[PDB]
């Protein structure tokens, strides 16, 4: 009646849940709990990005009492350099022999990479917590629909009233403060922004990608520019960006736990296969077929006369069928452990009428629960090979 | 295109500076290059010289070139240029201090043409690829292989999208700009710009000093000649140190962003994804380096990390709920199980 | 090595300790707190604030049923009414004979007072914070210090780092949930964000103090239109910010725990005077006071020449000091039950010095920390009183 | 003042609206009462009324009095308007459509103007309530105390730091305006507008407007006398509802913003400050209510509640880190512990 149903949160499997009940006729649902949603509140604490040593142009006292200044967007790294008498086309700039030091600034700034397709950390708040259920029924054709777990709507979307979650990805599988850049989720944890730590992620910290205060130093360190003419060396360490797809840490898209693969996110985990958001609604007794305009079944029986079976969608076998009432049938082999091609199919008396299905089986030995009644719907059918694609269409797996 | 955005063209005049690597006793060339950018992954390239070629600082042609000899310019062809990498490469555009070309990959940025009394060629380190931005990494430019999602630049010059300091210049030597106070050696401006000074003498080097010299100096060649260009700001290279006196605002874009869509891309050499029962079997066989990698899907977990970027026959298990496959940086691909090996009896004899 | 001081936190009061240094010479301390802060890492919720009915302007399609057009003020009380007859000069706007339809709507807004002498919510976590305990040492110099849990983020504030326990305001006087009321700061709960409802100070919850959207129930109820004919009853009970304030929680500016006041804050506890401050601090040799000056303090003895029955300073008494260097010593009571004003007492071999202090009763055995030698200063005197005056001069105090 | 704030005035009329407790079966008020504001912390209390008293639509005076007669002002004098609230006020100043008025706190406010055979008032509920900031809790100040920082409007009619939505002067109707196109209402604009309408004949009839007319049913009762006005703002209320055609959704001030001045408070006097040995005896003796409270120092934070309305001597044990004592909403006291009464040992907390 008030069907439950929890089953993985797997993204692009469709199973096909069942209303057991005796009042009215059982009548199918599908349970499936499409895409993982996770989607708590966030906070942006620093774009990091490949650095680019875009010079501030170095500011220069050459002799005397040194001053590298401070001018828009500030935090310049800045070494003095002697041994230089520079030039640049013309002669030395720099050339007091009270110092003879030519300075060089050169401070990490925010590549054009920064502003699109970057990796971009966040602390995460506990925030929201969101999840994603499809419900079909033996009547109604699907609806998938986003459907939240906190305080805001808990409550009915689509068909039947449904209670959601708490899920098992209320959380990401991945830590608290994550990195996401691009596809690949890096999961790699600091305080709160301010200045962050070199050679590692947050290295250049950047608020966002255009931006005045930062943090900027990737491990860049000045050296001294050789045969008394001037340069400003970068020597720097990868940033997390190049760190994080060529030299990459832990890409949480391949990684996370359940089934994960990701996208730009706050901190959510798309795709994932498990999640689990526990499903319990709520229907009206006037949403059900009746038990007495179904079949209440009797006299099961399941054979062939041919046959050739199909895991994805397109499994058969007839049943020899002579109940007591006759009318539409809703299936489902209880509870989303079967994947069924219809909603409902209609059954009667007497003869023998084929149903699809889809089962984690070769062949049809899957009890399907066929408006009242299970039956193990064997017929010798033919072994598909039909395995290769994607997230299942044969539930959760429980047959051959 | 010619004129897409004057916000670099006319607010910004070339001017000429140390090459960081010359070898000719370390040349200075107007083609130092600073800020190569091989970070778009499409064989494109935005590399920068420390001229501004382009338009001369006017409205016409993209098929000049403007560099400084002398405090003057040097108004000539765009093709006098040569940008290379390691093939030499093929300009697509120039804007401003920046030039989109079409070239291979390279560890260093290798540009050079006749100027001075020397071959005056210009090189620079900046560590470029063309990878894939996920589990894929590559090299050469794009002839083969799928297209799936990376960086590639924008034939767009008018971007917004970034800007790179230019806000108060200062410096290059150009001691043409130097001439003499009959006697001591007098600063003076490339076109108008507020010159900071000093000598190896005592002379005033705070605050605006366009109307200070050195009146204590002689000697040319260790006295500051600046460009504070303060009406036409210049790229703020490193091998253009700025005043220290002198405030003005002129912060100027960057015509060419590396976009992510469908890059011209690579796809290594087809991986061979077939399942047997609860098992990918898996031939594979790259190019360049392709990190296989998993999510065992259901209730699972189970990934599994191994680069390939040699041909090997690997396995995943897949279970019952499946077990995916993320062939690098094209999109992870997804195998259920129950077998594949084809027959399980679990029915009723009769056919 | 570090700060001593385990002399009790007040405010208005010049209180004292004495750091206990074995390395160099003892250092006086003048720990003068008056501001204490919290700040963590938060998140302003919703300002909250009474209501103002300002009747917003419906979008009346008129009868035939009316429907209620949403307006940029998440949240609104709209009610069609039938039987209405409109006059607003002349006739009626709708376009019914006398079958008109009014629709009244009315949302909870901003009030002006929201602007300014308001309340404010906030949701409270850790971060960020800070014991601040500010230490004018007197021998050295001053020292304001901050401690932070975040990383990115420097707690060298003041002269090094310096460790409150039991901490100077790096707690919350307040709760997780605070309502806030001018002075009085109450903590007390609050419905999360964006959800809500009458019956809570927090019923209404602008994201601002002046906004455009809001969170609009305040128990705000439409009621069917006078005598046929059209406008808009609005009947509007109290709400967050006007009950709540004589409903009240603890009033913690009169009431915080850690001895603290608290009013309109980002997170700060004002003005506390905790049980105890034992400070200390992880200092350089400049904090303190050099060891040549005495290596240790050898021989003196106290008495009075004239003391006071008060903790209001003019209590005096001659030490006739010793010690293995001549040089200055920094003094104070170890247990600040007499807090010395100065600094620096001087130190010959077998001199006598005067000191200033303020002690309590008319026979003075106060232990004097003469930089690495206590010394009792007894003697009998005359009685000033004036036991009104604020807080401890005299901290630790629970005696006459 | 009357200088600049001709944004509410010209692109404003004031609007002739409808009020319950009026005529001979209600009155159209154009002084209809929405958004009665003694919310504040104050003394003075504002009221809207539908009328934009204050300039005429002019430039100077806020002594003048326009309310809406017809689709035309009725430019006058103020000297016929009452505001009341529950007590006679005499008027401050009006802003816009809102008038600031010092008069006591009330549940209602009841403004009229005598005009007709009537009194012609009009009248609406709003809770409202006054309090003095902190301990001391009223709905207004009883006549007593200190006054202490709290919210209060100002005399002078500009008082912004607030901003409601406006719309226009909405949809109310005016016959006045309604003509007949030959037997059929036909609706015109008050001073530029799109003027929303339907009748049960065809039209629009969501309020989607570009000078909406109907004019194929002959009643003018049976249509929507509506105005969605396309270039003026007003205060949105009830009795002028808006339509969605080309409605503005603008925000456009409030004058009369109670800020922070010294608003007329409560304290009352004789807390007769007396310590001995830890402890404050403190005789007691108000004028009015007084809410004490108090926070015996240290980690403690020993909260006290007593409202004090008549003479009674109360004590607080101060203690090694001070009580702190708080006669009404006045500020924190401060006292150190310890014996006064002469002669004893010190030096610790044991003697």
């Amino acid at each position: 009646y008030e069907h439950t149903a929890v089953m993985p949160n797997k993204v692009g499997i469709p199973y096909k849940a069942l209303v057991e009940r005796p009042g009215y006729a059982p009548v199918h649902l599908q349970i499936q709990l499409v895409n993982t949603r996770i989607i708590p509140s966030t906070n942006l604490e620093y774009i990091t990005c490949k650095y680019k040593t875009k010079v501030p142009s170095p500011v220069v006292k050459c002799c005397g009492a040194t001053q590298c200044t401070s001018k828009p967007h500030p935090d310049y790294q800045c070494q003095v350099f002697t041994g230089v008498y520079p030039f640049m086309w013309g002669g030395a700039y720099c050339f007091c022999d009270t110092e003879n030091t030519q300075m060089s600034e050169a401070y990490v700034e925010r590549s054009e990479e920064c502003s699109i397709d970057h990796a971009k950390a966040y602390k995460v708040h506990t925030g929201t917590v969101q999840a994603m259920v499809n419900i079909t029924y033996g009547s109604v054709s699907w609806r998938s629909a986003d459907v939240y777990v906190n305080g805001e709507t808990p409550a009915k979307i689509g068909d039947a009233k449904l209670i959601i979650g708490p899920l098992s990805s209320a959380w990401s599988p991945f830590d608290n403060k994550v990195v996401v850049y691009g596809h690949e989720v890096y999961n790699y944890d600091f305080p709160e922004y301010g200045t962050g730590k070199a050679g590692s992620f947050g290295d250049l910290q950047s608020r966002t990608s255009t931006s005045n205060d930062l943090y900027a130093n990737t491990n860049l360190k000045l050296q001294r520019p050789q045969a008394g003419i001037v340069h400003t060396p970068f020597t720097q360490a990868p940033s997390g960006f190049e760190r994080w797809k060529r030299d990459k840490g832990a890409p949480l898209n391949d990684v996370a736990p359940f089934g994960c693969s990701i996208a730009l996110e706050p901190l959510r985990a798309e795709n994932c296969a498990v999640g689990s958001i526990p499903i319990s609604i709520d229907i009206p007794d006037a949403a059900f077929t009746r038990i007495s305009e179904t079949p209440t079944v009797s006299d099961l029986e399941c054979k062939i006369t041919e046959c050739t079976y199909a895991s994805d969608f397109g499994g058969i076998a007839t049943v020899a069928y002579k109940s007591s009432k006759a009318g539409n049938c809703p299936i489902h082999s209880p509870s989303g452990v079967a994947v069924i091609k219809e909603n409902d199919v209609t059954l009667a008396e007497s003869g023998s009428f084929t149903f699809h299905f889809s089962t984690a089986n070769i062949h049809p030995a899957f009890k399907l629960q066929v408006c009242t009644s299970a039956v193990t719907c064997k017929g010798d059918c033919k072994p598909p090979k039909d395995h290769i694609v994607d997230y299942p269409a044969q539930h959760t797996e429980s047959f051959t | 295109d010619l004129d897409t955005h004057f916000t670099q063209y006319k607010l910004a005049r070339p001017y000429i500076a140390d090459c960081p690597n010359c070898g000719h006793s370390r040349c200075d060339s107007p083609i130092a290059i600073e800020e190569v950018r091989g970070d778009a992954h499409a064989g494109v390239i935005r590399i920068q010289t420390s001229a501004m070629f382009g338009l001369k600082t006017d409205g016409v042609d993209l098929a000049y070139m403007s560099f400084m000899n002398g405090k003057t310019q040097k108004s000539i062809k765009i093709d006098n240029l040569h940008v290379r990498t390691s093939a030499p490469c093929s300009l697509v555009s120039h804007h401003g201090y920046y030039i989109l070309a079409q070239c291979p990959p390279g560890d260093t940025v290798t540009v050079g043409f006749h100027d001075g009394p020397n071959r005056h060629t210009c090189t620079v380190a900046h560590k470029v690829e063309f990878r894939p931005v996920g589990r894929e990494k590559y090299r050469h430019p794009p002839e083969h292989g799928v297209e799936l999602p990376c960086n590639r630049y924008t034939h767009k010059r008018a971007d917004q999208g970034h800007y790179v300091e230019m806000h108060q210049p200062g410096l290059v030597a150009d001691h043409s700009l130097l001439s003499i106070h009959s006697a001591k050696v007098k600063i003076t401006v490339p076109s108008g710009a507020q010159v900071k000074y000093y000598c190896k003498c005592p002379d005033v080097r705070e605050g605006i000093t366009s109307s200070d010299h050195t009146t204590t100096c002689t000697d040319v060649k260790q006295c500051r000649a600046y460009l504070i260009d303060n009406k036409k700001w210049v790229y703020n290279s490193g091998r253009l140190p700025r005043g220290e006196g002198d405030t003005f605002k002129g912060k100027l874009h960057v015509p060419f962003v590396p976009v992510k869509a469908k890059c011209i891309a690579t796809l290594a050499p087809e991986p061979l994804v077939e399942h047997k029962h609860r098992t990918l079997i898996l031939h594979l066989h790259p190019d360049h380096p392709t990190l296989l990698t998993t999510r065992s899907l259901g209730s699972d977990a189970n990934p599994t990390r191994q680069w390939i970027e040699r041909p090997t026959t690997v396995n995943f298990t897949v279970t019952g709920e499946g077990l995916e496959y993320t062939w690098g940086n094209h999109p992870p691909k997804r195998v259920w199980a129950q077998e594949s090996g084809e027959g399980n009896p679990h029915g009723w004899p009769h056919e």
